[PDB]
DNA sequence: CGCCGCAAACAAGTTGTAGAGCTTATCGGCAAGGAGGAAGGAAACTTTATTGCT
DNA sequence: AGCAATAAAGTTTCCTTCCTCCTTGCCGATAACGAGATCAACTTGTTTGCGGCG
């Protein structure tokens, strides 16, 4: 394989849209807030220089302005993956573990006890795996070899291809656009749109019609992602790997 | 964004901002075509950037409208993006547009179809030119996993063939013939033995040896002929 | 012409005919379905129909 | 139809199906389950390695048979590592612990 | 060229040379069995009735 | 007895208080800890039952779990946790295509097991 | 070829670096005629 | 997928009793049939008491089913599947016999394989007032709280109880449960 | 606490049965270039054939 | 038979070389029309989890 460097980070979806997140499930934040961040709807507190305001505190870009014009300097609040990145980066595990195990003892009512356990073992996982929540981001990704998404010609010179390629292309175009734009320091709104379209291209590569509605060709049929190399009957398991075509055989 | 000047930034941006609706409504009929036509957001991003470029270099002493200066660059960015995705040449598509116009024009002139000699006439360049062009233009790509029709019996990925295949015995007997070569030539002169060994075995240099001896490679010639005469003393199929 | 060519060539209804025996053809043209567009599907549809 | 040896797939290199294209027959999970009910390992080893994917395997076994040698050597299916390469594609450190 | 020796050596080999048989679908493990050949002049298999 | 391969915990001192867990490992720890290892720090147990379809999901190995149903979810929850399967089931060996842990190849498999024990 | 066990882990970026061999930069594959990369 | 025999005998402790499935009518599984090839939980005896015939375990072949059907036993325990204690596997003793073979299982076999396919194959086929004694015999009612009703006959004061017809020997002929305070003639 | 709504997600097996397209409609001139391209030819160089001498 | 000479013939290289073509980038001249939808899906369905949702 090979790779691509990205301009800016993005985030993964089997970590997110699936049943329990592990992303904000960790944080203690809901989904909906997090979409409104990363779809680029609402700012959110990074770290209030003033304890006037609060961490994890959501900011609509109208009420954000009140806080802004009041203080300006003494808060940090943004919208997007970088924000969540530095946020994940900030938190320590240890203290949260000890305090959860501590205050667990107080009122271990069942749903509450469940959720404490839930987080606590997430924490132990991040520790003992050696993993880093930092690494939940995506700023670099791999390029799968031609042999597995090929393009070959036909009798009359016509071609047949893998749609994967098509999805790689849009990604690259957008990223290159974004660099070209960034060289000019342009107004921010087109940047926002550029990264919306970025992450949308990204996860649609991973798994098309899950988060947002699917991309198709001209036929009105999907641009088949990865995951269905692995899934249903069609996947390697049930088609290719367990069940076998065979020579030295007949009927 | 901004400039060194600030009033020429806010006037700039306000103008920029005011004719985003311009971007839209000129774009809003550059629809049904290739699936980014469905997207429409690419168009908006493109339009904004082309706008900035026009903005950067408004020429004011001309007295043209700035929308009028702008529209050109707008379309330029649009068409650029469209050219970006396609990977076939341009004059190709010129000729395609030309046959389209011509064939429709003349089909209504006549009121019936398919008398290509007329195409040879009206587009009187040559027959072979379009005869090639139809290959060149009228044939587009397709995809690989389209199901095979009368429910999903198989795909196109199972009805495929290859010409560059592996085959086990040709290399087998080629190596056999390699040791037969050394078997044949081992009774023959020392350099030519090594010439043909080391050129044919490890895929090295031929006249490198002609340079070593410095005899002009004529003795090479007759001896090579003799090695052939020596290998034409046995039998082998795979012909 | 494109559409016309299409479903005369693309529809799930338009088929080759069965040239094996007279019965085959005359019946195969007297054959009824509720499938295709504006119709139904095997796995979804059940027993009641 | 019968078939000894011939064409193959390309992305995965195991054989095809169809008398028209000199087809190999399919070997389902059900046939595996039955075999396990008996418990005859080497059968499956062969069935999955040499007659399906292991190209080195098919070659050297053909070699051994024509030499009169009715013996075996295994490898690893290509089709396995493909999945691995899909997995890493999805942004994952799949890997393996050497012995 | 299909010489008579071909058939002689065929007879030579296939004795004691068993094979594997399969009907579809494989429900229980007897859906397949292990038989011994007897060559015949046709293009259709004969089968011992009881199975 | 394969429907029943889990029990929830009563007491604590070894591990978490009520974390869902193998009955079998519970027996192990108490067949190791509640012995002269110690009178008791380990814990007692309720006993659990589980319908099959998720019992299969709820397993050590991720692979067989990953084979047939909701493989993605499996894969996430495993991969977060730095998990590792040990090639002891059948499917585990057929996929990789190694010899079976049983039947004919039982003997070479136990040989390979003592090799794992013997380096 | 012989190996003991499986293990899954997270894809750190520098692992992408070590695994890769070079950086791709543009959307095309080939020429439209010279059936070449 | 996982299951096999690991070990020859687990030496493990007891398991479950089998008593027949005669309910409603006559026998519907001989105690013989159930026993056949099981392994005893324990040393076991005869109605004339104190006659051991397993030292906690044997192949319970038709010699024994006969030997024992001579007599009138009606209940025996076995080192069940469920009670085997082997970590990651089982013993062969607990399982008993291979039916298809006819003898003690040698170690190394898969089991639930056989189970699943064996139960799945037929399943294709397989979707497709008063209480009145018929014949004589002893009557047996257990775990009863009851009373001589005003009439003089018996009526149940605990829902536990169920009527039996036990034969003159002592094995059950029939069993039919009787409601709380139901009116009896005996 | 116990609804309620909402969303997810599996749906026998192996044969075969024949063939695939497009709603499309996508400046336009200039320049400079850089590659290609073909010409017919020069020219190492190589290769054959026909008479001389050990 | 082994060894060379003269003459001839065919080259492969190969390199330029100047015709011609072809493709990559840019910038331009009248004025204004409208926020998409557009041709689809037919609602499988029972079980199970989780967020509300009181
Ligand atoms: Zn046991």
């Amino acid at each position: 394989m090979g790779h691509i460097e990205l301009a800016s980070p993005t985030a993964h979806i089997w970590f997110l849209k699936s049943l329990p997140s592990r992303i904000g499930l960790l944080l203690d934040m809901p989904l909906r807030d997090i979409e409104r961040v990363l779809y680029f709807e609402s700012y959110v507190v990074i770290e209030g220089g003033m304890t006037n305001l609060e961490r994890q505190q959501i900011l609509t870009e109208e009420q954000y302005l009140d806080a802004l014009e009041e203080f300006g300097d003494e808060f940090d609040a943004k919208m997007g993956a970088e924000a969540i990145q530095a946020l994940l980066k900030s938190m320590d595990l240890e203290q949260e573990c000890e305090q959860l195990r501590e205050e667990l003892n107080e009122t271990n009512s069942e749903t509450k006890r469940k959720k404490l356990t839930k987080r606590i073992k997430l924490l132990e996982a991040f520790v003992q795996s050696g993993n880093k929540p930092e690494w939940m981001i995506l700023t670099v990704l791999p390029v799968l070899p031609p042999d597995l998404r090929p393009l070959v010609p036909l009798d009359g010179g016509r071609f047949a291809t893998s749609d994967l390629n098509d999805l790689y292309r849009r990604v690259i175009n957008r990223n290159n656009r974004l660099k070209r734009l960034l060289d000019l320091a342009a107004p921010d709104i087109i940047v926002r749109n550029e990264k919306r379209m970025l992450q949308e291209a990204v996860d649609a590569l991973l798994d098309n019609g899950r988060r947002g509605r699917a991309i198709t060709g001209s036929n009105k049929r999907p641009l088949k992602s990865l995951a269905d190399m692995i899934k249903g009957k069609q996947g390697r398991f049930r088609q290719n790997l367990l069940g076998k075509r065979v020579d030295y055989s007949g009927r | 964004n901004s400039l060194y000047t600030a009033e020429g930034v806010m006037d700039k941006h306000s103008l920029w901002q005011r004719y985003v609706p311009l971007v839209r409504h000129e774009a809003l009929r550059l629809q049904v075509r290739l699936p980014a036509s469905v997207e429409l957001d690419d168009l908006l991003q493109a339009g904004g950037i082309g706008l900035l470029n026009a903005v950067e270099r408004y020429d004011a002493l001309q007295g043209t409208a700035f929308t009028t200066y702008a529209v050109q660059r707008i379309r330029g960015a649009m068409l650029d993006e469209l050219r970006s995705r396609d990977w076939v040449p341009r004059s190709v598509r010129r000729n395609a547009r030309e046959v389209a116009q011509a064939i429709g024009q003349l089909e209504q002139e006549l009121g019936r179809n398919a008398t290509e000699t007329e195409v040879a006439e009206r587009l009187g360049i040559d027959i072979a030119d379009y005869r090639q062009m139809l290959l060149d233009t009228n044939n587009s790509q397709l995809f690989s996993y389209d199901e095979w029709r009368e429910e999903h019996g198989d795909s196109i990925e199972l009805v495929t063939d290859d010409h560059q295949r592996e085959n086990p015995l040709q290399q087998l007997l080629d190596s056999n013939l390699r040791q037969r070569v050394m078997e044949a030539i081992e009774t023959l002169p020392e350099r030519e033995k090594l010439v043909l060994t080391l050129y044919y075995q490890e895929e090295l240099n031929l006249k490198e040896i002609g340079a070593v001896l410095e005899v002009g490679e004529s003795r090479v010639s007759q001896l090579h002929s003799q090695a052939i005469k020596r290998l034409r003393t046995k039998l082998g199929k795979l012909l | 012409s494109a559409a016309v060519k299409e479903f005369f060539g693309s529809s799930q209804l338009s088929q080759f005919m069965d040239q094996n025996n007279p019965l085959s053809e005359i019946t195969h043209k007297r054959r009824i379905s509720a499938l295709g567009p504006g119709g139904l599907t095997r796995e979804r549809a059940g027993f009641e129909v | 139809h019968a078939r000894s040896t011939g064409s193959y797939s390309l992305v995965t290199q195991q054989p095809l199906g169809g008398k028209a294209q000199f087809g190999g027959q399919r070997f389902g999970e059900m046939e595996v389950w039955a075999l396990e009910a008996y418990g005859a390992a080497y059968t499956l080893q062969e069935m999955l390695t040499v007659k399906s994917d292991d190209v080195n395997g098919r070659t050297k076994m053909y070699k051994n048979i024509v030499d009169g040698n009715h013996q075996m050597e295994p490898g690893m299916p290509e089709s396995f590592n493909v999945l691995l390469k899909e997995i890493r594609s999805l942004g994952i450190n799949i890997e393996l612990e050497d012995e | 060229r299909e010489e008579a020796v071909v058939w002689d050596i065929l007879d030579e080999v296939i004795r004691e040379h068993p094979v594997l048989l399969n009907r579809a679908p494989t429900l229980h493990r007897l859906g397949i069995q292990a038989f011994e050949p007897v060559l015949i002049e046709g293009k259709a298999i004969q089968l011992h009735p009881l199975v | 007895r394969q429907m029943l391969r889990k029990a929830t915990i009563v007491n604590a001192g070894s591990s978490d208080f009520l974390e869902g867990e193998q009955v079998e490992y519970s027996r192990v720890k108490i067949a190791n800890r509640e012995l002269e290892a110690n009178g008791k720090v380990g814990a007692t147990y309720s006993r659990d039952l589980l319908g099959i379809t998720k019992a299969s999901l709820a397993t050590e190995s991720f692979i067989s779990a990953a084979s047939f149903q909701e493989t993605t979810r499996v894969l996430t929850e495993a991969a977060v946790a730095g998990k590792r399967d040990e090639l002891r089931g059948l499917k585990e060996n057929v996929i990789v295509g190694r010899l079976i842990p049983a039947g004919t190849g039982y003997a070479y498999h136990q040989d390979r097991m003592r090799r794992r024990a013997a380096g | 070829e012989e190996f003991d066990a499986i293990k899954i882990a997270l894809a750190s970026p520098d692992m992408i670096r070590s695994w890769s061999f070079g950086e791709v930069k543009k959307p095309e594959t080939i020429n439209y005629r010279t059936f070449k990369p | 997928q996982d299951l096999v025999v690991t070990e020859d005998d687990c030496g493990t402790h007891e398991g479950i009793m089998m008593t027949p499935v005669i309910e409603g009518g006559d026998v519907k599984e001989p105690l013989r049939d159930r026993v056949l090839g099981r392994v005893t939980a324990e040393d076991v005896l005869k109605p004339g008491t104190a006659d051991i015939l397993v030292p906690r375990n044997t192949l319970l072949h038709e010699q024994w089913c006969d030997l024992l059907e001579e007599n009138s036993v009606d209940a025996v325990k076995v080192r069940s599947v469920v009670s085997c204690d082997t970590d990651f596997g089982v013993c062969a003793h607990c399982y008993g016999r291979d039916l298809a073979r006819g003898h003690i299982i040698n170690k190394g076999e898969a089991i639930g394989v056989i189970a699943a396919q064996s139960i799945g194959e037929p399943g294709t086929q397989l979707t497709m007032s008063s209480i009145q004694v018929k014949n004589k015999g002893s009557i047996k009612l257990s775990n009863v709280k009851s009373v001589v009703n005003s009439s003089g006959k018996l009526v149940i004061t605990s829902r536990n109880t169920e009527l039996k017809l036990i034969d003159e020997f002592g094995r059950t002929k029939e069993s039919y449960k009787v409601p709380y305070g139901a009116v009896l003639a005996k």
